[PDB]
């Protein structure tokens, strides 16, 4: 349309916020795992790639829908976005290279930024809705 | 419930546009009496039990470059519901020029702000042909057509062809035609007293039609159509089936046509 | 069920839905189109809509419907109150007193029309209507009666008109606005004839006939 | 009988009092100093007269409104 | 509802309407034609020297009629408010 | 009792239905319609509605009502205030002298038709009459008095005005309108009578009989 | 006194009261009655009303109050600021010119009636009539005063429709509708007569007199 | 280009415009004062314009701007969907059509007086005249050419009627009243030659030439 | 200065006050008031009021005003745009090139009246007149000259009638209804003419002469 | 005796300036030092004071409300 | 399905439906206007 | 077959009143001295059926003024 | 003298902007480090011009409530 | 030139819209992680686009409203 076309920008972004949002949340919740990599992702690179792209999440498959009672069932789906190694300071032997000073600050970071997103949103909505009233 | 749905409410919103216009447009749907909830209501709640198998899928776009198919849906609903008040406008002339041959309307000739013969015998048959639309299938056929609209012209880039409105542009047209061919012979039989009366001016010219004429025509006029009342009654079904007809005909002429 | 989870949010938006559905599903729209058709008549107005013609319809409706209500709360609010009922069977414990009394007042062609759009098939007996049909068909039904009643009311005040203007114009009383003459006798032809009391009461009485 | 309308709203009325009454008489005798009442039901409560008293108000405004949207319309 | 009875309703109505306005239409005619008959034979006029004769005439005429009129017009609007629950159907 | 819950609860929802029941519960609606009729007489509408004769209206009913309003003070309030009387003795307390009110001026017919389409079991007096019963039949009595007073206000300008189209036409003035003519007539006659103190006097006197 | 609270409660309450009552306690009753009743006659509205009759009466009402609103100035707001007075003394000294300039307006016996229908005790001098006897009483005596303007305006206009059309009578036109030739002839006895001038000064002369 | 602002503002207010200034741009002016005209002619309204007159206006006027509208969809609903054409160009291109159309109507001096009027200096071709000189002139242009029309349709009914008369009057019919003799003869002159469709087609093809 | 509050709260409050009180303080009204005296004569409204008479005096207006409004501009827009002028030297800056306006075309003695009942003392000349004082004399001399206007357009169409009539008389039409053999005739006497150009160009070149 | 509405409208407003006035003069007496008066009467008094006027408030609205509802019909 | 993606499917719809409601206001109240003049 | 969207909303209640009577149960359980349950997982799953039910609520906001704005076009 | 209604709306429009001017300065003083005010001196400015503010736009809207009612009128 | 009320207003919507734009492009550089731009610039300038619309809005209202009154006296 060109009301999905103008609020594409920080619905887009807002989702991808959300993505990275549960990607540092593995990140903590992995924190005393050995050997666990800890993942982040690049914002500004990935929400240049969705706007030009689309989704095209990678990786998922729904059962059929015949007549009811068939036990709806889902494979394991995953966003196409590529998960980047964050770079290790201070090597720990059990290979786990999850910080929680940096993983924590990100998550302040992301949490903030998402906020600002929904703050963003909901300007234009009401921007929307003040001129047809 | 979401735009998985809350775009799949698209689905009713055109229907909804379309019976909206005919009932704000038609004869009986459009009475100023029915209390406006009642009339979206009913366009609403028709929608409802008509909008499942309509295949409709567009755009409301922001700054709508759709907006040329909500005119569409508009028009259809302009074309079927208006031309239907034809048939009340043709009695709505018909009674009405019986009142200007007894001696209702002298006002309204030699000059006025007032008027005061609407209210006289136009509404009569006026109110009369009401009655008569509604007691079939008045309130129906309407609604029906709206359907079969729905069905041979749904939702298209090419909503409406020009040589097409003028159909309905010259097709009353048949007001001022049936009007006469109802109100003629109690015109003609006012005729011949007028002229009777008149011809009394050769024996005397003090007979003054002010004075002798109008009581007789008066009277004259109220018995005649009381005796020619129910001609109404045969007369109102032409007057209702041909127009249907040449709506029906716009509705079929239209599909194949495009 | 539910557990005064979604119930109080369910029953918030039934009273959302209260005014316009409720009062334009079950009866106030025949009285308010006669009332208002009368008021036609009689020419001006002169009757306060948003107090008096509204109060008295919606009294009217009320007294109608005692019965109808009387047994949608007989036979639901007292058993879905803590016991045996809790909207899941409420609503067709209320719907059915309901669609009788909607089933009643049907005129018989429109339920044709309705059902022959809906693509639906053969119904069987006069319960086989659903609401999905009932409704318009009830709506349309009582557009067709209110009219038919309201139209039948304006005859006589037009023959009023006619007489006094036949008369105005027979005396020569060349351009008397016979309108003003007539508004005053259009009066006492509503008063003499005890009007107010044999039109509500031939409204209540058709409305069940 | 019949459901009166009046007497409905009479009997909520009376429940949603009879119940703030009911728990100001508890949080009375509590803090009275009576043995017996506990501090976790005064609160407990007091806590559902008001959930009581908020579900009579929204109650109120809906039918507030229905009757001012069937009060405005033409006749 | 069908044709026929509104016919019969539209008719009555007109009925009604020339039972109720028939004496004065009447009365008037005879007054005009009585004082144009008289009009010549001394055949002088001004325009009409018949108004006066006719409101005199329609004065006695609702009051010699009076009654029976009204009493007849009420007789139709009560019967017909009173068989509006029926002409539904 | 109730406990400052329901209490200001009630009271602001009795202010919201003010202004439609109560103020035609009493009177404003004869004075209005008797008014709007009058007004309809003697020409165009020649007087601000919305301005000077509903405020004529308000302060007319205030002073009708006085009696009414104080036996509801002085039987109602002052005992509702602190002592022995706590919203539903003193309703019956205050609702007694509007009963008795609205009673002494209902037709003594309408009662009778509302009663007999509410299904009410014989009535042994007329303190027996229910408020639900009494309600609608005041409306309509009041309705039906209006129009009353509405014709017989009617009535002179109607002389005037077929006076002056007869003379009119009578001297030869064949089709000079009668109305432009007439209505200096009506005002002239409405303010040697003093029309507006008649008028207002006599509806007063009318609504105690 | 009050507390910024209730005043300026009070103050936005009275703006609220404003446009109806105190347009129509002061002024602009009789002079919007007189200009309506002026554009009857000459014919077709010719002035548009909501616009330039609305405007030109407000701003003529302004004018005749000046003088009473010079008092209440100076006996309600230069005291108001913040000295000595504060709207409880304030209230009945800006009454007090408003109240004698009402009396000096109102008929001395509608006073009468709207005192012996409100059970009233006997009154020793204008002082002592309240506000509330005093509202209705100016009403009333305002439209007396504004209808006998009104006929004085029909005169001459009536006596133009008049002659012209007895000439035409004369002449032998028997269906010539007078009112066509005469509306010019309207305006003209209204422009050189300097109509609108000598109307808006005779209006605010008799308002004082 | 604008920005999800202004976009559906100057989008409604245009729609809020649309009655008014858009109808009486383009035609139903016209249309409208001819459709009027003729319902002089054949004696009363007897034509419900509230319900059938303007709607058959409103039905002409859509054929009558077929070309011109058709030309506007192929100028900018086809490139202004999506692509290369933003509401700069899109309003010139959209414009030329409808802008031609009046221009090709006006008549050739009332634009002299406009641009007289405006102050305007010199307009260099038929295409440099904006909308503000064009809207005035092209209405002033339409009611010149709707009287045109009016009046050539009023010269067979007149003469209908003088014959009319003549014939009653020599045949001795002294003093009859033509008029009621004429109204069906106006009927059968305009019914027999079928007389609507002359009258449509005529005014269509007048419109462009 | 005033400090973005009160600007952009008076620039709201003047827009809600321009329809009326700017309008019928500028012009459109004698533009108006003539249109409608024209639209008397010519027989029946025949010109739809509501939208075509209206916006064309909507565009004479414009027009005219042109020079005021553009004086405004230079002495108020530029200057007020940020740079020694806020909303208040703006205000008088406005107003002066208006309040000349609007004393070129008041009566001499409107003027006087207006002043003498407001007991202004003496005034030294035409800038010591206040706009309390300038806004009903201008209104009051616009109602004159809008009748003035009014009688020179009745004259022609008064004679059409007036021969017309005389013709049927000699002739022995007894009585033929002149008004619809005259019709046809006024407007084939305004359209020959080419009277809406010179009638528009009249009102113009009248209005500052 | 004669109820006079201004006159009730005249003492509810009465009531509500001199409860303000009592809890203003408190407030005073408090925060200035004078012995006895303690800080819980002092915010009790405050939001009896809040709850009075916002009473009147509602009144107020209601009856203005009611007012413009009457005045808005035709006669 | 994203809980961001249905409120901003929610607010989306909800602009979209009251814009169209006030198109059809506004020729609504246009087609009245037209249809109340004087012919 | 078909959607009948009134159905969607009932199975959204469904889901919801689903949500918070497992969570009430397993509080009901755990208090109870039920073995296995753990504290974690009760919080969560009361705090999981929490936001799903102001997602109702959301909903039901947006839903009434939806409708109550289709209510206001006139016809 | 006399009242001359516009030079009152006037100079309550000249109070009203001064006012907001001098708590617009005491924030300019106050922020940009200056001895003297006080941080209580500008919140509390600042509250008093936002309700004088306030008590102007009411009275504006009851003005034009007013005037829109009066002008409505039907001669 | 002349006042040009068709220029003069498009230019007025024109300097609303660039603002908005203005607001937007601002935005989308600060959520697309573009160093310089600051959250307290983004947050104001929204808000002052916010209310350049508001009062656009309001202006067309009362233009509106101006329009259709004018346009409804009969004449």
């Amino acid at each position: 349309d060109r009301l999905d076309a103008a609020l594409r920008f920080q619905q887009e972004a807002l989702n991808l916020r959300a993505q990275r949002q549960e990607i540092l949340a593995a990140n903590i919740a992995n924190a005393d795992t050995p050997g666990y990599q800890a993942r982040d992702i690049d914002f500004a690179s990935e929400l240049k790639k969705v706007m030009v792209r689309g989704r095209e999440e990678t990786g998922g498959v729904a059962l059929t829908l015949t007549s009811s009672h068939h036990i709806p069932a889902q494979a394991v789906s995953s966003p196409a976005v590529d998960l980047l190694y964050r770079v290790p300071d201070q090597p720990s032997l059990d290979g786990n290279t999850v910080d929680m000073d940096r993983e924590r600050t990100q998550f302040a970071d992301n949490s903030l930024k998402y906020q600002m997103g929904l703050t963003v949103l909901g300007s234009q909505l009401k921007g929307m809705m003040n001129v047809l009233q | 419930t979401s735009e998985q749905w809350l775009y799949w409410l698209h689905l009713y919103f055109w229907p909804l546009l379309r019976v909206l216009a005919l009932i704000s447009t038609a004869p009986i749907l459009s009475e100023r009496a029915i209390p406006k909830r009642v009339k979206l209501g009913l366009g609403i709640m028709i929608t409802l039990v008509i909008a499942p198998s309509l295949p409709a899928n567009d755009t409301p776009l922001f700054s709508i470059a759709a907006l040329w198919l909500a005119m569409q849906q508009i028009l259809i609903g302009i074309a079927l519901g208006f031309t239907m008040q034809f048939a009340f406008a043709a009695v709505r002339t018909a009674g009405e020029f019986i009142g200007l041959q007894m001696g209702l309307s002298f006002a309204t000739f030699v000059d006025p702000g007032s008027h005061l013969n609407m209210p006289v015998l136009a509404r009569i048959m006026d109110m009369l042909a009401m009655l008569l639309f509604l007691t079939f299938n008045g309130h129906l056929w309407l609604i029906s057509l709206l359907v079969d609209t729905f069905h041979t012209l749904p939702i298209g880039s090419n909503p409406v062809n020009s040589n097409a409105f003028m159909a309905l542009a010259r097709a009353g047209g048949l007001i001022f035609l049936n009007g006469l061919m109802l109100a003629l012979p109690v015109i003609t039989l006012l005729l011949t007293l007028n002229l009777a009366l008149g011809l009394l001016n050769r024996m005397a010219p003090q007979l003054s039609i002010f004075v002798i004429g109008f009581p007789l025509t008066l009277t004259v006029g109220i018995m005649l159509m009381a005796a020619l009342m129910p001609l109404i009654a045969p007369f109102c079904e032409h007057l209702f089936s041909e127009i249907f007809n040449l709506l029906a005909d716009i509705v079929s002429e239209m599909p194949i046509n495009n | 069920s539910w557990s005064l989870s979604v119930q109080t949010l369910v029953f918030i938006t039934s009273l959302t839905f209260l005014p316009a559905i409720l009062l334009m599903m079950t009866s106030f729209t025949r009285i308010i189109i006669v009332f208002g058709l009368l008021r036609n008549a009689l020419g001006t107005p002169s009757a306060p809509p948003n107090q008096v013609l509204l109060g008295l319809a919606l009294f009217l409706t009320f007294f109608i419907m005692s019965p109808v209500i009387d047994k949608i709360y007989v036979d639901a609010y007292q058993p879905f109150s803590e016991q045996k009922i809790s909207m899941q069977e409420a609503l067709d414990k209320g719907a059915q007193p309901l669609r009788a009394f909607m089933l009643r007042q049907t005129r018989e062609a429109d339920l044709a029309l309705f059902a022959r759009l809906a693509n639906s098939g053969p119904l069987q007996g006069p319960e086989a209507v659903p609401m999905r049909i009932l409704l318009p068909a009830y709506v349309t039904s009582e557009l067709k009666t209110a009219f038919q009643i309201g139209f039948t009311i304006f005859i006589p005040f037009l023959i009023i008109d006619l007489v006094i203007a036949s008369v105005l114009m027979a005396l020569g009383m060349m351009m008397v606005p016979p309108a003003t003459i007539a508004l005053p006798f259009k009066l006492m032809l509503f008063v003499l004839v005890d009007g107010w009391q044999l039109l509500m009461g031939s409204l209540a009485q058709s409305f069940y006939s | 009988s019949t459901v009166s309308f009046a007497g409905q709203l009479h009997a909520a009325l009376d429940r949603i009092s009879d119940r703030q009454a009911a728990a100001r008489v508890q949080a009375e005798k509590f803090t009275l100093g009576e043995p017996g009442i506990a501090l976790n039901d005064v609160m407990a409560d007091m806590q559902k007269a008001s959930v009581s008293m908020q579900m009579g108000i929204q109650v109120r405004n809906k039918l507030v409104a229905a009757y001012q949207e069937v009060m405005s319309m033409q006749v | 509802m069908t044709p026929e009875s509104v016919m019969m309703m539209g008719t009555e109505a007109m009925k009604v309407a020339l039972a109720l306005a028939a004496p004065l239409l009447l009365v008037a005619l005879i007054t005009g034609l009585i004082i144009s008959i008289l009009q010549a034979a001394t055949q002088i006029n001004e325009m009409t020297l018949s108004f006066i004769p006719k409101i005199v005439a329609v004065f006695i005429a609702i009051i010699v009629a009076g009654p029976w009129m009204l009493n007849l017009l009420l007789d139709y609007v009560r019967t017909l408010f009173s068989n509006l629950p029926y002409i539904i159907g």
